[PDB]
DNA sequence: TCAATATCCACCTGCAGATTCTACCAAAAGTGTATTTGGAAACTGCTCCATCAAAAGGCATGTTCAGCTGAATTCAGCTGAACATGCCTTTTGATGGAGCAGTTTCCAAATACACTTTTGGTAGAATCTGCAGGTGGATATTGAT
DNA sequence: ATCAATATCCACCTGCAGATTCTACCAAAAGTGTATTTGGAAACTGCTCCATCAAAAGGCATGTTCAGCTGAATTCAGCTGAACATGCCTTTTGATGGAGCAGTTTCCAAATACACTTTTGGTAGAATCTGCAGGTGGATATTGA
């Protein structure tokens, strides 16, 4: 049947930064229990912050307090830019 | 209001020697009260920048002893007794 | 005499009516002049229910004499008996506190 | 036309969301946080993937393996951080050895 | 119309199992909750808290008190191996610590 | 008015089950309430993952018992299935 | 069977970990750790085999074991 | 006639492995220890040959991790080779004791 | 230092296990078209959280003094490291067969909705009542001699 | 082996803070009747998991030195504990003003629910390559003398 990853989403990334490097399938998993792993805290953190304030939605506000609270500073930085960078974009055109 | 400086020295040699007593130590080098008060800050800060996340969060100007709840659960230091 | 315990004596009295209780030991006003300080320095503006500064001063505490029971594991390790900075240095190190 | 395109985004928007949905995190879910923590995710992949890319060519190699990845989170503060207690399979270890240990 | 039985009685428990099957579907822990998982989770609850309530008052009365207080809840969580793991990574305000001290430390 | 639950009620019913001698102050009570509160999301967590892997969108008994052998030690996991079970069986007993 | 970890395997891990030198008593201790280690994975992995109803353990049933164990293992489906 | 002095190829060794990633233990030796401790708990299993490689690589991952601990123990009384006492106390302070 | 024994480090080379690159085709993901309903404003009751004021004694701060603990130094067993030497489990590969993880439809049993009707629980409001101190003689415990 | 200086240890009191019952009012469990949906049975299908050899091939198990590390013994210099005198500043009580948490109430964006339409991944092959694993030769790093 189907199983889906993120394999093609993390080698067209790996294009942009590195267009003439490669990686091995076993690369390949560890990227892809990252980017599992990465999204089950953020998503598990912003489910708990919108049950302490008794929210029955999870908005771009639960995901950017969640990702301040899981990421050390300079990543948290860059990824709290990274992400209202894409949802301004997102709205507009 | 008057301004806050070097608090982190209201750790006394005193009251840290009895934390150590608690935890068994029957010896303390000279040098051990500046470490402490090293850790107890770092410990303090990264907490307390988890509470006042939460505060800010969910909008308020004050922190609860919730926010602090859920700030110590998520480093792995649940506390029972204030609430949650 | 007069008269005199000799060292080590009054420690071990310490131990046992210290782990004999559990009522919070530092003082109280300047703990929470120290939450007030290290909280400012994040965030101007901020208030504090007095059971928020009571929640910090238990974790606090609790984590501290945990802190020091593996750190005198670490002195009697290398036979000693008196802790010393480079044996709380350990305890973080392998509890994962730091590299 | 899809999501992603819009937010400008390489990571898949669509599936971001509708993974959030599904995983009962809430009941409701907004328009924004798909996109959000689709770029958050991209970012992260694209800091990791710089850093073993450059592993690679360090060691005078094309193609990205585990080592590489270790050898990239481990050389990095933060990103060690984040992944303290994670391992990475076939992964190995930093070379270090303890200043003691070394001869005379 | 029909005689109104609590499911904690149908059950023959004393912890809530209609609270609990809320908290359960208000907590997104899954689209759907059966019949019986409130009911099993909160027999599992009440076991569990009649467990450190016998320790913890056994503590109390030694310690020739009537009334537990967190220093008994202490005593008995920590003396008890099982216990002691399933909240090894848990703090009790003002639990204070169980005695011991290392033999090293001793007068010889 | 605000009004808040807690288990309070309950840990007394129990606590005078065992110990019909004994009282409890405000203090421990809200621990023995962190404890409850805290057993019960480290269950439902483990029942929600569980019931996730299966791609079961339903978290019945079955799921809240492999929890428990998961989370609980020992002796006490065994009391606890024994509990739970009983309360089941006779509970679908009518 | 756990006399098949043989003394110099647990050297090479050893030194892996940086060992210079070993004591004698080191490979005995170290087999009983590694016991533990495998007896609390693999009880939690069976269990989720177990619930699933299976009679075969998946590399899943041992990624969400090592998981809860506090041991993320990247690699191997998460 | 040549002999190195002991603790050099020890290093040496400690150089290499380092360096490597492939894993220490010998796979048929250790597919068997999982096998029998996994009979304990259900008869009759059956594993994915990745069931067995995740073990594995969880396993010595944790242990080389657990060594440097031990090492740093043995290092902190000023020791040089690592006893028993200092995985006990590795342990104890991890908290996995 | 000298001489030589093994260790590394290179630059180059060729096979081959993987990594890529192709060609479809059914599950998502994107649209449009109506509800539905959060959970922001908008006040606005009314908890607590700052902030003195004042007095009092529990404790923090310094200082003297010297017990005994943490270093330093010095060996002498022996325990581990380095090494052939010999053989035997582990590794490497195909079969070859079979247990068994997936789908495939059934649908009966169990759940998720809508009111509609009862109460078990949660606020304060009175009623108790364990003990937190407070004071004394056993009992020890320590440390000098 | 005996005290003398002090530090618990164990009962015996007794009026409150702080539990423990008391009542009302709901918020929210409990019925009933329906409309859905979930997820077990019984029946196959390839997958991929054990066995089974079947040899070699490292890789492990043994004894043989003996290098040098750990553990056992002193020997102090001076750190850090115990005891005291002083008097500071945390504690304990008591208001008080008013910042700011929670309530109720509306009420639009913004999200969910539903068919359709269109597009994007995942999958089973077909087409190459990044280095693994050797080679040979040239300095290195170690050591003994
Ligand atoms: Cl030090
Ligand atoms: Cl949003
Ligand atoms: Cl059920
Ligand atoms: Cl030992
Ligand atoms: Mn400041
Ligand atoms: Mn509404
Ligand atoms: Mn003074
Ligand atoms: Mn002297
Ligand atoms: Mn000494
Ligand atoms: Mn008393
Ligand atoms: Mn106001
Ligand atoms: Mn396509
Ligand atoms: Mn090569």
């Amino acid at each position: 049947s189907r199983k889906e990853s993120y394999s093609i989403y993390v080698y067209k990334v790996l294009k942009q930064v590195h267009p003439d490097t490669g990686i091995s399938s076993k690369a390949m998993g560890i990227m892809n229990s990252f980017v599992n792993d990465i999204f089950e805290r953020i998503a598990g953190e912003a489910s708990r912050l919108a049950h302490y304030n008794k929210r029955s939605t999870i908005t771009s506000r639960e995901i950017q307090t969640a990702v301040r609270l899981l990421l050390p500073g300079e990543l948290a930085k860059h990824a709290v830019s990274e992400g209202t960078k894409a949802v301004t974009k997102y709205t507009s055109a | 209001r008057k301004v806050l400086r070097d608090n982190i020295q209201g750790i006394t040699k005193p009251a840290i020697r009895r934390l150590a007593r608690r935890g068994g130590v029957k010896r303390i080098s000279g040098l051990i009260y500046e470490e402490t008060r090293g850790v107890l800050k770092v410990f303090l800060e990264n907490v307390i920048r988890d509470a006042v996340t939460y505060t800010e969060h969910a909008k308020r100007k004050t922190v609860t002893a919730m926010d602090v709840v859920y700030a110590l659960k998520r480093q792995g230091r649940t506390l029972y007794g204030f609430g949650g | 005499k007069p008269h005199r315990y000799r060292p080590g004596t009054v420690a071990l009295r310490e131990i046992r009516r210290y782990q004999k209780s559990t009522e919070l030991l530092i003082r109280k006003l300047p703990f929470q002049r120290l939450v007030r300080e290290i909280a400012q320095d994040f965030k101007t503006d901020l208030r504090f229910q007095s059971s928020a500064v009571m929640a910090l001063q238990e974790a606090c505490e609790a984590y501290l004499v945990g802190l020091f029971e593996d750190t005198n594991l670490c002195a009697i390790h290398a036979q000693r008996v008196t802790i010393m900075p480079k044996d709380i240095q350990l305890a973080r190190r392998i509890r994962g506190e730091r590299a | 036309k899809t999501r992603s395109s819009r937010a400008g985004l390489q990571f898949p928007v669509g599936r971001v969301h509708r993974l959030l949905r599904k995983g009962n995190y809430s009941e409701r879910v907004g328009a924004g946080a798909p996109v959000y923590l689709a770029a958050v995710l991209e970012y992260l992949t694209a800091e990791i993937l710089e850093l073993a890319g450059n592993a690679a060519r360090d060691n005078k190699k094309t193609r990205i393996i585990p080592r590489h990845l270790q050898l990239a989170i481990r050389n990095d503060e933060e990103l060690n951080k984040l992944l303290g207690r994670v391992t990475i399979a076939q992964g190995g270890v930093l070379p270090n050895i303890q200043a003691v240990l070394l001869p005379k």
